[PDB]
C-alpha cells in the first residue's frame, strides 16, 4: 500500500479517522452506515495489498531471483495479474468516491452517502463476468498452488531461503505463500456480510436502501456461480478420476 | 516456535468472527466491532510451548459448499461452535458440521465451544426461547453433544465479557500440538 492510503485507513473506524469535532456534527444513524463502509475500503486496500505482496514480494522475486521449470511460477500464483488488475480498479473507485465526498479544507473529513451505485457497477457488466471467470480458475487452481508450494518448500534448499528471507520481516507476520491464497479464496464471501450491514443503517434514503438491495442480490449471484464453477485441479489427475467425478 | 492452524466452523450467528475478534485484540472494541475477520497468527506460549497459531474464520462461505472447503487444508484444530442461545445452532452440529469436518480434517482434533455463555441468564433471551417452547442450552447438553460427535473437549466462552475466551486458544494450541 501507499503511505497516504494507509494513513487515512488507520484509524479502527470512521468515528476515529474523521476529526472529532466533524464526527459530531452528524446523527448516530450516519456514524453507523460510515464505519461499515469504512471497513468495507480498508479489507479492500489490504486485499490489494495482499495482491500485491504475490505479484511483486513472491512472484517476482522468484522469477529474478531462483531458476525455477517454466510454468511453476504460474501454477503457485495461479490468475494474480488478473486479480491485481480486477482489485486495484474497484479500490481506485471506493478512494476516489471517498476523496470527492471530502469536506474542502481537510484530507479526512468526509460522508459517502452513495455506495450502491459503485457497487452495482462493480457486480453486474463486464467487470462481473471476469470476476466470476477469473474466481472460478483461480479456486479451483488453489489446492494445486498449496501442494506445489509445500513440495518446493520441503525439496530445494534455494527456495526454502528465498521464502524464509522475504516472510521474516514482522509485516509479513499473516502473509506467507498459503495464508495469501486463502485470503484471496475468502475475499469474495465477505462481501455480502460488508453490504448487508451497510445496507442496515440505509434507509434514510430510499434509493440508496434499493441500490443497496440490487448489490446484495448481484454480489450473491456470483457467489453462486463461482462456487458452482469449482472443480480441485490435482497435478497428474488421471482423466478415469475425473470422468468419475 | 512450531507454526499451527486453526479454523472455526459454525452457523452463522454463533459468534465465531466475534470470539477471533476479541482473541485476536485481547479486548472487546470499545468503538466499533468489526464485521469480518481476514485472518491473524497468534503468538501463545502454552505448558512451555511456543506456538505461532494461524486463526481462519469460515463466516460467509456457510451457503457456499464448494468454496467452504478450501479453508480446510492442513488444519491442526478445529474450534466447532454454537451459540447457547440457540438451540437449533447446535442440532446442525452432529449431522451438518460433524460429517463435513470429519472428511476434510481427518483425525483432526475438534473443540466444541458454546458460545455467548452470558446470555444464559439474559431474560431478553429466556423470553424470546420460551415463545418458541425453548431454553438456553444447558452446560449438560453441550457436554453430551461434544461426547456424541467425538469431540476433543467442550468448552464455554462469552466474547462479550471475555470470560474463557483465552482458556479456548490456549487448549486449542495444546490439542494441535498432540
Ligand atoms: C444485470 N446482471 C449482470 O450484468 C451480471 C453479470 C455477471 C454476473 S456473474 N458472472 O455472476 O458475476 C452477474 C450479473
Ligand atoms: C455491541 N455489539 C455490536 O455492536 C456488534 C456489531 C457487529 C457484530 S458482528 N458483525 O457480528 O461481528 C457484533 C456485535
Ligand atoms: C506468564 N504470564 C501471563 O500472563 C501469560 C499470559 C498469556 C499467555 S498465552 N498462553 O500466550 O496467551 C501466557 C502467559
Ligand atoms: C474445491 N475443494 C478443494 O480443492 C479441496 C478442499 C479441501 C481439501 S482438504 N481440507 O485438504 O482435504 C483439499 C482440496
Amino acid at each position: 500500500s501507499m503511505e497516504m492510503d494507509e494513513k487515512d485507513f488507520a484509524a479502527d473506524s470512521w468515528s476515529l479517522a474523521v476529526d472529532s469535532s466533524f464526527l459530531q456534527q452528524h446523527k448516530k444513524e450516519v456514524m453507523k452506515q460510515q464505519d461499515v463502509i469504512y471497513e468495507l475500503i480498508q479489507t479492500e486496500l489490504h486485499h490489494v495489498r495482499t495482491l500485491k505482496i504475490m505479484t511483486r514480494l513472491f512472484r517476482t522475486g522468484m522469477l529474478e531471483e531462483l531458476h525455477l521449470e517454466p510454468g511453476v511460477v504460474q501454477g503457485l500464483f495461479p490468475c494474480v495479474d488478473e486479480l491485481s488488475d480486477i482489485h486495484t480498479r474497484f479500490l481506485s473507485q471506493l478512494l476516489e468516491r471517498r476523496r470527492q465526498a471530502l469536506c474542502p479544507g481537510s484530507t479526512r473529513n468526509f460522508v459517502i452517502h452513495r455506495l450502491g451505485d459503485l457497487l452495482i457497477s462493480q457486480f453486474s457488466g463486464p467487470s462481473a463476468e471476469q470476476m466470476c471467470k477469473t474466481y472460478s480458475e483461480f479456486c479451483s487452481r488453489h489446492s494445486k498452488a498449496l501442494k506445489l508450494y509445500k513440495e518446493l518448500y520441503a525439496r530445494d534448499k534455494r527456495f526454502q531461503q528465498f521464502i524464509r528471507k522475504v516472510t521474516r520481516p514482522a509485516v509479513l507476520k499473516r502473509h506467507g505463500v498459503q495464508e495469501c491464497i486463502l485470503l484471496v479464496t475468502q475475499r469474495i464471501t465477505k462481501y455480502p456480510l460488508l453490504i448487508s450491514r451497510i445496507l442496515q443503517h440505509s434507509h434514510g434514503i430510499e434509493e440508496e436502501r434499493q441500490d443497496l438491495t440490487t448489490a446484495l442480490g448481484l454480489v450473491k449471484e456470483l457467489l453462486s456461480n463461482v462456487d458452482e464453477g469449482i472443480y480441485q485441479l490435482e497435478k497428474g489427475a488421471r482423466l478415469q478420476e475425473i470422468y468419475n467425478r | 516456535a512450531i507454526r499451527k492452524k486453526l479454523v472455526i466452523v459454525g452457523d452463522g450467528a454463533c459468534g465465531k468472527t466475534c470470539l477471533l475478534i476479541v482473541f485476536s485484540k485481547d479486548q472487546f472494541p470499545e468503538v466499533y466491532v468489526p464485521t469480518v475477520f481476514e485472518n491473524y497468527v497468534a503468538d501463545i506460549e502454552v505448558d512451555g510451548k511456543q506456538v505461532e497459531l494461524a486463526l481462519w474464520d469460515t463466516a460467509g462461505q456457510e451457503d457456499y459448499d464448494r468454496l467452504r472447503p478450501l479453508s480446510y487444508p492442513d488444519t491442526d484444530v478445529i474450534l466447532m461452535c454454537f451459540s447457547i442461545d440457540s438451540p437449533d445452532s447446535l442440532e446442525n452440529i452432529p449431522e451438518k458440521w460433524t460429517p463435513e469436518v470429519k472428511h476434510f480434517c481427518p483425525n483432526v482434533p475438534i473443540i466444541l465451544v458454546g458460545n455467548k455463555k452470558d446470555l444464559r441468564n439474559d431474560e431478553h433471551t429466556r423470553r424470546e426461547l420460551a415463545k418458541m417452547k425453548q431454553e438456553p442450552v444447558k452446560p449438560e447438553e453441550g457436554r453430551d453433544m461434544a461426547n456424541r460427535i467425538g469431540a476433543f473437549g467442550y468448552m464455554e466462552c462469552s466474547a462479550k465479557t471475555k470470560d474463557g475466551v483465552r482458556e479456548v486458544f490456549e487448549m486449542a494450541t495444546r490439542a494441535a500440538l498432540q
